[PDB]
């Protein structure tokens, strides 16, 4: 590729961005189980929230 | 907070690995870029904080200040392009990755949900922005500056960190998240004495607290132009942020240890207002009008009322705008005479119209004109602490003429009377210069028309 | 020196600290010792001029009266105890004696009256192995003696050692002098957590060691020992500038690099044990350390000090000199502090 | 993100850096109790092996 | 007066010339063995009678 | 760091001449053989925070 | 305790004060070292021999050994000084004050 | 402090209990930068010798991070182990001494008086 | 010179004015003797009387400035009837920082003495009252 430096910070930004969902399902433990959010789960659904 | 930690991390390959001629435009490209991915921290709540993960975490008081640092990258590197020409490439590169690595200290800095993370990088700020000053500054004070910004901020930061680990063993956590539920009342004693000492005393230096505050017209003053932008910009914020934070797990002795303080910035901002009537040094009375505008802040979070945090932060964030164009303005005329004597070049409207035009903008937010966010911040500043003491307005209000005397006698040294004979080097305007104008007064007046994302946590 | 001779030489020197460290008796203890000295005068005198005669003689001479109380503390021992066995002693006055010849060993103040004069007048290799291996063996006796060991004279010892090696170096000129008064304030801080935590005592030595042989492993490979002839450096090698620089900003303990790490963790230990003044004291003392780091770093990296003709020839040459683990220990003393929890292993 | 993912996160982020506070305060009183009595894993200073301890019949009864 | 001297003078002016004269005064040793030891004889003394490190 | 290269190992290098209860050439016993074969029987295996 | 414990004892303590107080000659300090070093041989044989704890005989004579080595190197040590300054006055070593 | 837990099975690196523990992954983040280490290392052995900084010596450079990869891995080993000690000898001296370690009455906000101090 | 302090502390504030003024005065005569020992140990003195007179001119400075202390400090806490008052040190560390400056006859070391002895006083008057330790015993 002629421009392969132009392409280090998005993709950086996407791999970091992805990171950050890949860290909210560690952080899943109360995901439908607040006092305040919890819920039925809809049909054709298994979480709440990715 | 991983999503900008990695661009910023991203960006030592990008102006390590590019060509020659294109260093500073990649740069500058991709910290645009990033500059506008930091919008999407403005997801905050009227209840809770955005809360990225067990280390990083932003509320509505780190989100102006993030916006404000990723901001700043590419306006510094506008600015010191020209001056640093010249300079090797290694060490361009070198210059530019000190900036890059200031900037990623910065942003988790704010973010650091953990108040040692938050010391760690609080003081790993320092290394870039002592070597900028050490190495690429102008002038030979710039050695002797360094000192004064390196062990006036360490003397009063090693106690904050034995203060911090001793609410690690007490508490069990230094998570801000934690500590907002198990706070427990600080009572007088004076063991609480200077243990409020030692939170406190960190912050009132990088404010600068007035008589602390002889490191910044030095370590402002004998900077390249995009150290005095980050460290007039975002440096002095580090200070309110911390005392923002820190000032939760201090209650409620505060409430008497705060007064001695707030006489050392009500009649501070008296008097460093004071010293810009009479400073020869424009850069110096940019600097001294800094330490002005940050007792303000440090009046402030003393008396802790909403409206003085809602009227810090503006205040912070338009302070932040406003003295970083000032530097700008200052580089723009030392470009020209490499003197930053004010009374040297007068009469500069007379050759220099639209960047006279910049500077009358930079005077009148400087003055706190409404409705810019400089009036909302002081104006509020203003209303909490009538609400503190009644006779305080007095103090407010002669700073409020002193505030508008420098402000416009730097416009008229600078830009009007008859200009200087014997100078014949002053270059029409270039277009990065007044691109830089706009890029620092465009988004202060564009703040003017939604205020209420630099308002903070308690909008 | 022959090189079988000189191997042989130091082999022995590392046999004494290994004797001192895996033995279990208290005679083989002072051997250890005995053997460490005996073997490493020879190091000292690598060049033969007489700076080297009286810096092995001094050394001869502290290490020596240290040896001689070391064996008094042990004879004690022997009186109070019966028995012989490496661990607490039995008698405040043998823990005392110990102390004290401890403490002259790693030239602790106020016994550190021969660290900045025997540094400075031997070689800078040999200058390395005094500053970091002469430091292991008498470290390992106290960590095992620390059941006995007073807290207030070891707590004076420490304190002294952090001002007199702070106050030390600012008036210095001499890079080995510089090291040396860097000692002392090390020292100082490895024992003031030894009763505490001796794992952060563990941590602070193994980061000083990586620290020390990183700065004396710079100033092998570019030939310097004074401040002055450092500051050619920037014209002959420019990397090497970049290394000091990162490196003395580790050392004063600046975050967010290695060297922050021990002091921390000292002041993470001293707190929970309800000390809160003498850390602080210890941690604003450490800010004359990072002074004179400083004033080199503004000598080396930070200015360009102005260089002479001479230079010009030396651009032609590159450095032959086998810098040995020196990119292992740049990083290693620089870029550490993210994994701080990895001192778990010295548990 | 929904304020029901940045909500249910949080809470999970509070519960992990309580249960760090509570174990850490746990720690420094298991420190405190082990070096007090010296009667847990942590602290055992050595004492002499009684493996070494001779016990056969010696050259002179009164032993 | 006050922000270029006398608050200059109070935090960091006398403490640097405390540090020089600290500095100074650590530093003036006249390399004599002979009075190095006798300080380790005034040390061991101090110790023993003075601060009883031994009791 | 006493690093236990002895047990390690499993060689006796110095444990002989440790304590006056071990084994002596001839079956010598020491004047204090009993006294001291108490204490070590006492404080063995315990700690030396117990044993004091 | 036993009261020729109190002389061997007292005899290493002038023999540290004198090897702690220099006059000028580096043999005067070597002497006062193996003062030392012979008081510490004298008291460790009086206790080995006293409390009949018969593996440790061989310990003083390890004591002697060593320390009588180190002594030799010291004396080298002197000699080297000696062939500097003519001399072995402790005064001749003071290069290294700067 | 643990001196006497690994004092009865000396010198050794990882005991056989550390089995029973699970590795670091081998896309471990601590590893990772420790393989970053590496690499950082090799640059600056570019450096200081006058090399191509990033062309040069490629298996050397491999070397370095395989080599800091390699101890990394056994050093985080080591480091999980001691701290899975730590709190395994914390769990069982809290259940051992009862008497020390009483379950405490939580009590709710209703009952809690606290003194109320007015910013003002 | 452990029970020197012992005897310090035992006597309650404003009480007993001689008592506490002599045990300051031989606290600060035993500082300046160890002054005075390490003096004429690492400085050699040109004679024997020089470093008499050395000795006992740093012993009568230290002795002063502690009896000069003691005084002024039981005095206030005398006047003010407030025993457990750390401006009653932070009077009698400045106090004897103006004696320091008197010994050494000059007025910036006195100011300066002033303050920061006054500050020391002041703090180990705050470590009395709330038992800060400065040697503290290992807990953990
Ligand atoms: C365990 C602790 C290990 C501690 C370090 C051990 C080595 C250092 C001590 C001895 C020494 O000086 O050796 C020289 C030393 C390199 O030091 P140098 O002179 O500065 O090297 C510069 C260039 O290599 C000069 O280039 P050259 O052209 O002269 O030779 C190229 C050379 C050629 O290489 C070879 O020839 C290798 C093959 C020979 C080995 C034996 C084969 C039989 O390549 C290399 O050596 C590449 C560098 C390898 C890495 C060196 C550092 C190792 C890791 C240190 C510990 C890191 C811990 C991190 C922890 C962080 C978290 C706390 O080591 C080697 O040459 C071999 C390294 C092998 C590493 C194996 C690790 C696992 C072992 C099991
Ligand atoms: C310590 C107390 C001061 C005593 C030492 C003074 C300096 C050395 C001296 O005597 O030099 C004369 C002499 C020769 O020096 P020189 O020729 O006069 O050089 C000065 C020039 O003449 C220049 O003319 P000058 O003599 O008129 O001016 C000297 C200047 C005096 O300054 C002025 O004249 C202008 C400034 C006014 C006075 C200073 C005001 C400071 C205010 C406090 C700071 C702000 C606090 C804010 C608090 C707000 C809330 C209340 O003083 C200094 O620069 C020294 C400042 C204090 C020294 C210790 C600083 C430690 C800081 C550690 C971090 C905290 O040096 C010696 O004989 C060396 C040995 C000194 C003898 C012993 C002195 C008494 C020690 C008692 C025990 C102290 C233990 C430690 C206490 C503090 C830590 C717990
Ligand atoms: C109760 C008894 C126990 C108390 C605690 C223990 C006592 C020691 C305190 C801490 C150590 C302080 C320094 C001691 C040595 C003195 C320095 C010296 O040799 O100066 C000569 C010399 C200075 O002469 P120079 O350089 O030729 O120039 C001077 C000018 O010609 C002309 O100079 P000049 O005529 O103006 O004056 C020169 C000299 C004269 O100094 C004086 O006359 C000042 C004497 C003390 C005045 C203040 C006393 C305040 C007492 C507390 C308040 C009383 C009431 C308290 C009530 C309870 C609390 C409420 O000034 C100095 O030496 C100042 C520098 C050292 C700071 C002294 C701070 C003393 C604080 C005492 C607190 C207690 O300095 C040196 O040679 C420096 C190198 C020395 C290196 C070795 C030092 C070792 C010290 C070890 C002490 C602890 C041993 C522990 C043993 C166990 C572990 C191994
Ligand atoms: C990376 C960091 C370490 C790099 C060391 C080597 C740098 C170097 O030589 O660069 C030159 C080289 C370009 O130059 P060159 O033409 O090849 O040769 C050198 C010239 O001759 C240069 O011309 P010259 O030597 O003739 O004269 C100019 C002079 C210019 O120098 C001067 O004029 C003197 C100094 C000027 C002022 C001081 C500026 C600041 C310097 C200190 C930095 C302090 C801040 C660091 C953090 C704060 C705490 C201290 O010297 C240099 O420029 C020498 C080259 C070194 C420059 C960069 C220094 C980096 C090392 C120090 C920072 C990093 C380590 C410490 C970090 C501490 C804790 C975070 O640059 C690069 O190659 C940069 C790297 C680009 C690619 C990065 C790819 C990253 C990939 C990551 C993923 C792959 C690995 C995955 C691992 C895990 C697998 C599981
Ligand atoms: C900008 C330069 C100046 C910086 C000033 C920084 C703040 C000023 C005061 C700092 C005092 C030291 C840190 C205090 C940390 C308190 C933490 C804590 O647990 O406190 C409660 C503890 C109380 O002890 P405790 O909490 O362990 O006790 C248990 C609780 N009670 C009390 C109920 C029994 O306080 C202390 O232990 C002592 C606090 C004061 C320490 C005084 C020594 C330092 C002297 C002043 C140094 C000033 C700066 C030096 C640099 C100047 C320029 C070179
Ligand atoms: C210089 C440069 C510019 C300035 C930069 C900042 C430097 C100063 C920073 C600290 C300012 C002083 C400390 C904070 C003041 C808090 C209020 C206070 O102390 O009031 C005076 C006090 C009144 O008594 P009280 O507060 O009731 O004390 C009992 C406490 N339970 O009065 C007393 O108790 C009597 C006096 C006691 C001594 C106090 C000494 C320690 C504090 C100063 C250091
Ligand atoms: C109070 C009494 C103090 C007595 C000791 C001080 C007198 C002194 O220093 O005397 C000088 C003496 C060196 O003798 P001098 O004459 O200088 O040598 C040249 C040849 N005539 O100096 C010495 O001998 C130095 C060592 C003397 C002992 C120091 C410790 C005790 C005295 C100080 C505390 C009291
Ligand atoms: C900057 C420098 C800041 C220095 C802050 C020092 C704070 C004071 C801490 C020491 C102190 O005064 O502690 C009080 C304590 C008396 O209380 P307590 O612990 O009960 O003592 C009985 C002993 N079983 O007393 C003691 O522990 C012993 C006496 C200590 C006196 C310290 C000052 C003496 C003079 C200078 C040396």
């Amino acid at each position: 590729r002629d421009h392969w430096i132009h392409v280090l910070v998005p993709v950086g930004f996407v791999f970091g961005y992805y990171l950050d969902r890949k860290n909210d399902e560690k952080l899943a433990a109360f995901r439908n189980k607040s006092l305040l959010y919890k819920r039925e789960l809809k049909p054709q659904e298994e979480v709440t929230w990715k | 907070m991983l999503k900008y930690i990695i661009p910023t991390m991203m960006l030592m390959p990008l102006t390590w690995l590019s060509k020659n001629s294109m260093i500073w435009i990649n740069t500058t490209l991709h910290s645009l870029l990033i500059s506008l991915t930091s919008l999407l921290l403005l997801n905050q709540f009227g209840d809770n904080s955005l809360n990225f993960s067990l280390t990083f975490f932003s509320d509505s008081l780190s989100t102006p200040l993030l916006i404000l640092t990723m901001w700043l990258l590419p306006l510094m590197l506008m600015a010191s392009q020209h001056h640093l020409s010249k300079e090797n490439l290694a060490r361009k590169k070198l210059f530019i990755s000190m900036l890059i690595l200031l900037q990623l200290f910065l942003i988790m800095t704010f973010t650091a949900t953990e108040l040692i993370f938050f010391y760690i990088m609080f003081e790993a700020t320092l290394v870039p922005t002592l070597i900028i000053i050490t190495r690429w500054g102008n002038q030979t004070e710039r050695l002797n500056a360094g000192l004064y910004f390196l062990f006036y901020t360490l003397a009063g930061s090693l106690p904050l960190l034995v203060a911090l680990i001793y609410i690690q063993n007490t508490m069990g956590s230094l998570n801000f998240l934690i500590l907002q539920y198990w706070v427990q009342p600080m009572p007088n004693s004076w063991s609480n004495t200077f243990m409020w000492l030692a939170c406190m005393m960190a912050f009132m230096v990088k404010m600068p607290l007035y008589g602390l505050h002889l490191w910044l017209p030095k370590a402002h003053v004998e900077a390249p132009i995009a150290g005095s932008m980050v460290l007039a910009a975002i440096l002095l914020k580090l200070g309110g942020y911390g005392m923002m934070r820190i000032t939760l797990l201090l209650n409620p002795i505060t409430d008497f240890m705060a007064y001695p303080f707030i006489m050392l910035s009500l009649w501070g901002m008296i008097m460093t207002s004071s010293i810009c009537l009479r400073q020869t040094d424009l850069k110096s009375l940019i600097a001294y009008s800094s330490v002005s505008h940050m007792a303000l802040v440090i009046v402030a979070i003393l008396i802790q009322t909403p409206w003085s945090y809602m009227g810090a932060t503006a205040l912070m964030i338009a302070h932040g705008l406003t003295s970083s164009m000032l530097f700008c303005l200052a580089n723009s005329n030392y470009e020209r005479v490499h003197s930053r004597t004010m009374i040297l070049a007068r009469g500069l409207q007379t050759l220099l119209p639209l960047m006279a035009a910049w500077w009358l903008l930079a005077s009148l937010t400087n003055l706190a004109l409404p409705p810019s966010i400089n009036l909302i911040g002081e104006l509020f500043v203003v209303m909490s602490t009538f609400s503190w003491s009644n006779i305080t307005i007095i103090l407010m209000g002669l700073n409020m003429v002193i505030t508008a005397l420098y402000s416009l006698y730097m416009l008229i040294t600078t830009q009007r009377g008859k200009h200087t004979h014997h100078i014949n080097n002053i270059l029409p305007s270039f277009t990065r210069e007044n691109a830089l104008m706009s890029l620092h007064m465009l988004p202060l007046l564009l703040l003017s028309l939604n205020p209420k994302i630099i308002l903070g946590p308690l909008y | 020196m022959n090189p079988i001779i000189l191997i042989i030489i130091l082999m022995t020197v590392m046999l004494g600290t290994i004797i001192v460290m895996i033995s279990t008796h208290w005679l083989l203890i002072w051997i250890g010792f005995e053997m460490n000295m005996l073997a490493i005068i020879p190091i000292m005198m690598k060049k033969h001029n007489p700076r080297a005669t009286e810096a092995s003689t001094k050394y001869f001479l502290t290490q020596s009266t240290a040896s001689m109380l070391l064996m008094m503390a042990i004879i004690i021992n022997l009186m109070f105890s019966g028995q012989w066995t490496v661990m607490k002693l039995f008698n405040p006055m043998a823990s005392m004696l110990m102390t004290m010849a401890l403490a002259m060993k790693l030239g602790m103040a106020p016994f550190h009256f021969w660290v900045p004069e025997v540094t400075q007048g031997i070689p800078l290799s040999s200058g390395l192995i005094l500053l970091t291996w002469q430091k292991l063996a008498p470290m390992s006796v106290l960590y095992q003696i620390l059941p006995s060991i007073n807290l207030d004279l070891i707590l004076t010892l420490s304190i002294l050692s952090i001002t007199i090696g702070g106050w030390g170096g600012l008036n210095q000129t001499q890079l080995r002098k510089i090291m040396a008064y860097s000692s002392i304030a090390h020292m100082g801080w490895m024992t003031a957590v030894l009763l505490y935590n001796p794992t952060m005592t563990l941590l602070n030595l193994i980061i000083y060691i990586i620290m020390t042989s990183t700065m004396f492993t710079l100033f092998m490979a570019n030939s310097t020992t004074t401040t002055l002839s450092l500051s050619h450096t920037w014209n002959k090698a420019p990397i090497m500038t970049i290394l000091v620089l990162i490196t003395l900003l580790s050392m004063g303990g600046l975050p967010p690099l290695s060297g922050f790490m021990p002091k921390w963790m000292i002041i993470q230990e001293m707190t929970k044990n309800d000390s809160i003044i003498l850390p602080t004291l210890m941690a604003i003392t450490a800010l004359l350390n990072l002074y004179f780091y400083m004033r080199l770093t503004y000598s080396t990296a930070l200015t360009m000090f102005p260089s002479t003709n001479n230079m010009k020839m030396k651009w032609q040459f590159p450095t032959t000199k086998r810098m040995t683990l020196l990119p292992t220990m740049t990083v290693l003393s620089t870029m550490l502090l993210p994994l701080t929890p990895i001192l778990s292993i010295l548990e | 993100d929904a304020p029901e993912k940045n909500y249910e996160r949080t809470m999970a982020i509070l519960q992990i850096e309580s249960e760090k506070a509570e174990l850490r305060l746990k720690e420094l009183e298991v420190r405190r109790l082990m070096r007090a009595k010296g009667d847990g894993p942590w602290f055992q200073y050595p004492t002499i092996d009684k493996a070494l301890i001779d016990h056969s019949p010696k050259a002179t009864p009164d032993n | 007066l006050l922000d270029l001297i006398w608050l200059e003078t109070i935090l960091p002016k006398t403490i640097s010339l405390a540090q020089m004269k600290m500095s100074t005064t650590i530093t003036s040793q006249k390399g004599l063995i002979k009075l190095y030891f006798l300080s380790f004889l005034i040390t061991i003394l101090i110790s023993t009678t003075l601060l009883n490190f031994h009791e | 760091p006493f690093f236990d290269v002895q047990k390690k190992l499993g060689v006796d290098l110095d444990h002989w001449m440790t304590i006056q209860s071990a084994e002596q050439p001839h079956r010598i016993p020491a004047r204090c053989h009993a006294f001291e074969k108490e204490w070590i029987e006492c404080a063995h295996g315990i700690g030396s925070i117990r044993a004091e | 305790m036993s009261l020729v414990y109190m002389n061997i004892m007292m005899a290493f303590t002038v023999s540290l004060t004198g090897l702690l107080m220099y006059r000028s000659h580096l043999m005067s300090s070597l002497l006062c070292l193996e003062g030392m070093m012979l008081s510490l041989f004298i008291l460790a044989t009086l206790m080995i021999l006293n409390s009949h704890f018969t593996l440790a005989s061989m310990m003083p004579i390890i004591l002697l050994v060593f320390a009588a080595c180190e002594a030799a190197l010291g004396l080298s040590l002197l000699v080297m000084v000696s062939n500097t300054y003519g001399t072995d006055y402790v005064q001749n070593l003071n290069l290294l004050q700067c | 402090m643990m001196t006497g837990r690994q004092a009865r099975a000396p010198l050794q690196f990882l005991p056989d209990e550390a089995r029973s523990l699970p590795p670091p992954k081998l896309t471990d983040p601590r590893l990772a930068y420790i393989g970053f280490l590496g690499y950082c290392s090799g640059l600056i052995d570019n450096a200081i010798r006058r090399r191509p900084v990033l062309s040069a010596g490629l298996h050397r450079q491999f070397l370095y991070i395989t080599s800091f990869v390699f101890v990394g891995y056994y050093l985080l080993k080591r480091q999980d182990y001691m701290y899975a000690v730590r709190d395994h000898d914390m769990f069982s001296y809290i259940k051992s001494h009862p008497e020390d370690f009483p379950e405490k009455d939580k009590k709710t906000y209703r009952e809690v008086f606290e003194e109320f101090h007015p910013v003002r | 010179a452990k029970t020197l302090l012992h005897q310090y502390w035992d006597i309650p504030e404003g009480t007993e004015c001689h008592r506490k003024t002599y045990a300051a005065t031989s606290i600060g005569g035993a500082s300046g003797l160890v002054v005075s020992a390490y003096s004429v140990a690492l400085k050699t003195p040109t004679s024997f009387l020089e470093g008499v007179a050395r000795t006992g001119r740093y012993t009568f400075t230290a002795a002063a400035i502690g009896a000069i202390f003691g005084l002024t400090s039981c005095i206030s806490a005398q006047v003010r009837e407030k025993p457990d008052d750390p401006l009653n040190y932070l009077i009698g560390g400045c106090a004897g920082g103006l004696t320091l400056g008197a010994r050494t006859r000059s007025y910036g070391i006195g100011a300066a003495a002033c303050a920061y002895m006054g500050l020391t006083a002041a703090l180990v008057k705050m470590g009395q009252l709330e038992g800060w330790k400065v040697f503290a015993e290992p807990k953990v």
